[PDB]
DNA sequence: GTTGTAT
DNA sequence: GATCATACAAC
DNA sequence: GATCATACAAC
DNA sequence: GTTGTAT
């Protein structure tokens, strides 16, 4: 028996309670941004491991230490959910370009799961970097966690196409998202191509990216689906298998042991003869084997009737402005290269301002020097270093911050050649103040500085093509 | 007053921490996420007439499952149990076990989901009791929450706020689970899209 | 096949498998050290949150988180392994002074198991902080961690005989411990006592350590036991659940337990009941109700009418474990191996590593505020010639050249060079001398009573026991457990 | 070599026939069974993993021995059979390798793992069937493994072999034996800790 | 059945 | 540690 | 997330 | 069977 009881109409309470949680679903769990193409999680992982310190260049940590983190300070989820993130990021064959770089089992082809938390370690992989590039140059917007007491960024730099590259996926809350992984060169070069001709065309456009790049390779049969999927933002696609009867290469999110164990049934059960064998001779170093039968009779229908061929059906959607979008290749390609834009402005932006506060401060350094007699004469005299620090301002029209830098002079800093030592630096500061100056002055510049910036990604980064398109 | 007195039988599910009392006019009824939660209501829920029946995971969308798969269903059949109401062909509201059936699910997105596969479960194959006002929703001021937190803000009915769960129009509320949860997707999708201020 | 291939003889490798795994449990696992009466996985889950800052001011931390720093930085296990003896020492009823505090569901008496870590935050206690003080004074050894890349204790300052407060247990190799908590006011009595005199016997000691003081109270049956094990380390003891008889409102017997033993489940008790009650192995129970709140435990099991309460209660003390013994095995290590000690022999432990802590703080407080006072020297010299050291300074080309200068005029060491060179010009105003004079005078009174307490051992004593009296003053109980014979 | 088609849950096998090539790794958790099994050669090498810690035979009851599921899968891959069933000369692998963790506790189930063959596989013992891995797990890429301890061209084995059975017999009888004190004075004994 | 973030 | 069900969309 | 067998000693 | 660290 209750005291204070209210009432509450069915319908009401779950078309509010079914919103709260579709809406929660859809903008900041399954669907990624479309400017650094990152899910919540996976844009949690990657700035964890960077306050962390696992970048490239230092060692591996315990991911136990790294979900704990990830957990305990952004995502506040599961550690299976988190590591299990982790993981399709350090898988050849899940991501075309890998994120992480770990050590230990983290699975296999055949659906084997990863190791325990506790025996695999793991960091950020050097292509993964670029995603975090002048981070900490106010290049991105940050917020608070859930519990308030921390900070995260609402989307990393990317100073690549992350989203077109790796691809997205995918399951909402009445939507869903599947986007298949590109060539990275590619990819930059489509972006160029878009800053140079905006009058560029789908046609156009596919003359420097042919279509997907599946980390596994394979074969896709047909072009006409990725047209009308770069133009439309939906489009349907085949993806076959690459075989000599011996199997190198499956499709994409395609079990090499699941096929094994699917051809094994339809061998029993009058689905096809010649099946004289069907092992699975995959090395660590590569991969799939299987008279009177033709086998191209025998070939053609396993392809058509098991897994060995699938469809991929375009439907790229992200997140842009807040909402839920059905882009296409072109709107994607103007996202990415506006957030690429706001990004090397807030950088230069920032190294413009520090800059100009640092020569502020050596101005005042470099009068202090040349008056170092007076100055302290004048802190000598001064009893409290609040008195001390409005003489100095009041006698060599200095502000409040020139005169407390004084003020905090180390005396092995009053000797000769230091002096010169930041006049130096002063005058480096001017020319470096005027360039920034000019930049953000100068909207091709910044268009420039983000070809340059990419096409260097492209070179250090850059694979070859592993999905050989067919007609 | 009449109250159990241990050594029964009973039968009930494993989980389900039934109170004391066998007053299906007094005794409650909690239906919590996980043990995280059912433990905390589990120790401090006054076990005289209030039970703790732990619901593990997402429960079963009765809108989109086929009843053979209804009928498999552990989840739903320890809750059915645990009313001893009945089923379908059997469903007496004359002989359940508890008069006030609260939902008690996480203050999270995740929890208002699992908030919302209940009150399908219970307006598509437990009619009756929400035609009868058993059914109430707990409204928290759960597994990062200790024992007298608990109690002392939602489970105290002194001081707790309670929420009855009435129906309209069953015209109405037929319609609005057959959109929000019925296999049709297009109609869902055009109901967030345009219900949904971002 | 193979090319180099070995032999090696079953009897051989078995009794080095064996003794491998063998020591590595007894003194890395199983027992804890007489010292700090930790167990690894305790002590680095101690000292993790130490390092992580979760201190008794600062606020709580997710649970996985201190677990995963832990797990990674320096208990090269499993995580649940962690968290669960994290939450362990977090409960009221599993440690008699518990060491952490958690926020949400940390498991109830019932058996139930705290909630996931996703859910759970903790810290330090209070009293936990006794257990490190002082840490970052060189008053304990560390040693590299599992990976050669993290530095940890190998055992802790430990404040408060953790051991006979806490007790242990306790299962290993071929040995096992178990050992009782007691009351923390009363253990420190002993602590003190044998201190000041060293020919104290087991029985002096009873006097202001009665016995085992268990968490959840309950009652002792037979000091007999309990002299055996203070003076053996081996001994039985009888513990029973405090009861009492009640009318019902209808004017029949009811029998209330309100303490069960240490260590046992009043659920598992409750269901014992049914299955002897309804296996007709125990017969008059008219039902059996737990009314416990989470506010006190009440366990009732009414009688039927024309039935002896008593007769039922003995049945119930003999047949569930609502009475039970405990199998005083002191067994801890010391110096490496492990030992069956006495109460002395614990204490006498204590006392030591007590003395050890105290002096080397002591030392590495002398040896900070000389080096201070040091530095302090060459400060003011430096601000009582500031004219001529500028002069110098500024004459200097190179700081090799004007710290070498500075040295040779002013007779000053490297390390007041420095300081002298790294000096703010904010350093140099009139009230700051008459600062670092205070300073150092102050330092020379703090340099004279250090030398001394590290002169007299008469004074570290008096230094521990003043400041186990004011662990005791701050953290002392109320007696729980009623000693009865 | 196999075929196929034919018909343990876990335990992944080779694709030869030849119990004279073969080789079973008997590996702890599916931790270290996925690099092992990632690049273990899968012709004439096959792992199974051992699900938590090897019951302890020496001391347990011959109803709670047959009841054990570890011990079910392993002697079901082997294929030897049980008791009255010992068939050493229908074994499906000729060389059942231990490949147990580093640490201690691999350590320890190493001696589990000896025992339980050593009592109730002995002819296997007897015939040296039984190897001992030596790594120099979970916490390894599969080239390394394999390119460490399990290519035959490289990789350094140890070959089980008995020499005096009543030592042999005293000895898991005292170690693993039921009787606690002989095994404490064995451990106050033989080890030195400082 | 399967894909991947979630309870 | 391994394994169990389920929502959610789309082939 | 919940549960499942096991080592080890002593009772 | 139960206890508490481990696989
Ligand atoms: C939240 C809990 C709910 O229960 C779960 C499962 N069940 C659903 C109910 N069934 C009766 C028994 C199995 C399950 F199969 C898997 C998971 C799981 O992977 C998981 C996680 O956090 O990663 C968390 N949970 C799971
Ligand atoms: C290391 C693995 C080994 O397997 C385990 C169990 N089994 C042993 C084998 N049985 C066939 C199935 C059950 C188990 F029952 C519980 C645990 C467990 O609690 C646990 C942990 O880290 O907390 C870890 N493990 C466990
Ligand atoms: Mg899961
Ligand atoms: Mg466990």
């Amino acid at each position: 028996q209750d005291k204070n009881l209210v009432n509450v109409n069915l319908t009401k309470e779950m078309k509010a309670s079914f919103i709260d949680y579709a809406m929660s679903v859809i903008v900041a769990r399954a669907l990624p941004d479309v400017r650094d193409g990152l899910k919540p999680v996976h844009r949690r992982i990657l700035y964890g491991m960077n306050e962390l310190g696992v970048t490239p260049d230092k060692p591996h940590k315990k991911s136990a230490r790294i979900t704990g983190d990830v957990m305990g300070k952004y995502h506040p989820h599961g550690d299976s959910s988190i590591y299990e993130a982790m993981v399709r990021m350090a898988q050849w064959w899940s991501y075309r370009y890998m994120l992480v770089d770990g050590h230990g089992n983290f699975g296999s082809m055949d659906g084997d799961s990863a190791a325990a938390q506790r025996y695999t370690e793991a960091r950020m992989s050097k292509i993964a970097l670029e995603m975090l590039r002048d981070i900490n140059k106010n290049t991105v917007d940050f917020v608070d966690n859930y519990d308030a007491n921390e900070r995260e960024p609402l989307v990393l730099p990317a100073r690549f196409p992350n989203l077109l590259v790796n691809g997205a996926t995918g399951i909402a809350v009445g939507m869903a998202t599947n986007i298949p992984p590109h060539n990275l060169g590619e990819t930059i070069d489509a972006v160029k191509l878009v800053m140079d001709n905006p009058e560029v065309t789908t046609k156009d456009l596919m003359e420097v990216l042919p279509g997907p790049d599946f980390p596994t390779g394979a074969l896709v049969m047909g072009k006409s689906g990725i047209h009308k999927a770069y133009e439309t933002g939906k489009g349907s696609i085949v993806l076959r298998s690459r075989t000599e009867i011996v199997v190198t290469e499956f499709p994409y999110m395609v079990n090499k042991t699941k096929v094994h164990e699917h051809i094994v049934r339809l061998v029993q059960e009058k689905r096809i003869e010649g099946i004289t064998a069907v092992r699975d001779e995959s090395n660590r170093e590569g991969v799939f084997v299987i008279r009177d039968a033709s086998a191209n009779v025998i070939l053609n229908n396993l392809f058509k009737m098991t897994q060995m061929q699938t469809n991929f059906g375009f439907n790229m959607l992200a997140i842009q402005n807040g909402i839920p979008k059905i882009l296409s290749l072109r709107q994607i390609l103007d996202a990415y290269i506006e957030h690429q834009k706001e990004v090397v402005v807030r950088r230069t932006r920032f190294d413009k301002e520090k800059a100009e506060a640092r020569a502020h401060i050596l101005e005042g350094l470099l009068i202090a020097l040349d008056h170092i007699d007076e100055v302290i004469r004048i802190i000598r005299a001064s009893e409290t270093d609040a008195e001390a620090q409005a003489e100095l301002m009041s006698k060599f029209k200095l502000s409040e911050r020139q005169s407390q830098a004084i003020l905090d002079m180390r005396l092995r800093r009053l000797t000769g050649l230091e002096r010169d030592k930041i006049q130096s630096e002063y005058d480096d500061l001017l020319a470096l103040i005027a360039d920034l100056a000019d930049i953000l002055a100068k909207p091709e510049r910044v268009s420039q500085i983000i070809k340059d910036e990419l096409d260097e990604v492209k070179r250090k980064f850059s694979d070859k093509r592993r999905t050989e398109l067919m007609v | 007053k009449h109250m159990k007195s241990g050594l029964e039988i009973s039968n009930l599910p494993g989980k389900l921490a039934d109170c004391s009392s066998n007053n299906p006019a007094e005794t409650e009824l909690f239906i919590v996420e996980g043990d995280s939660a059912g433990g905390s209501a589990k120790s401090g829920r006054n076990r005289e007439f209030q039970a703790i029946l732990p619901i593990r995971g997402k429960i079963l969308n009765v809108e989109k499952a086929s009843m053979d798969k209804i009928l498999a269903n552990e989840e739903i059949r320890s809750l059915f149990t645990a009313m001893g109401t009945g089923f379908g062909a059997e469903f007496d509201v004359s002989k359940a076990r508890y008069q006030k059936l609260v939902l008690m699910t996480d203050a999270d997105v995740d929890g208002a989901h699992i908030r919302t596969l209940l009150l399908t479960l219970i307006y598509r194959y437990m009619k009756p009791i929400l035609e009868a006002g058993y059914v109430y929703i707990a409204q928290p001021p759960l597994g990062e929450m200790d024992d007298h937190q608990l109690w002392e803000t939602t489970m105290d009915p002194e001081h707790r706020l309670m929420a009855r769960v009435s129906v309209d129009d069953a015209a109405e509320a037929d319609k609005i689970f057959d959109m929000l949860m019925g296999d049709r997707v297009e109609p869902r999708r055009e109901f967030i899209e345009e219900n949904a201020v971002y």
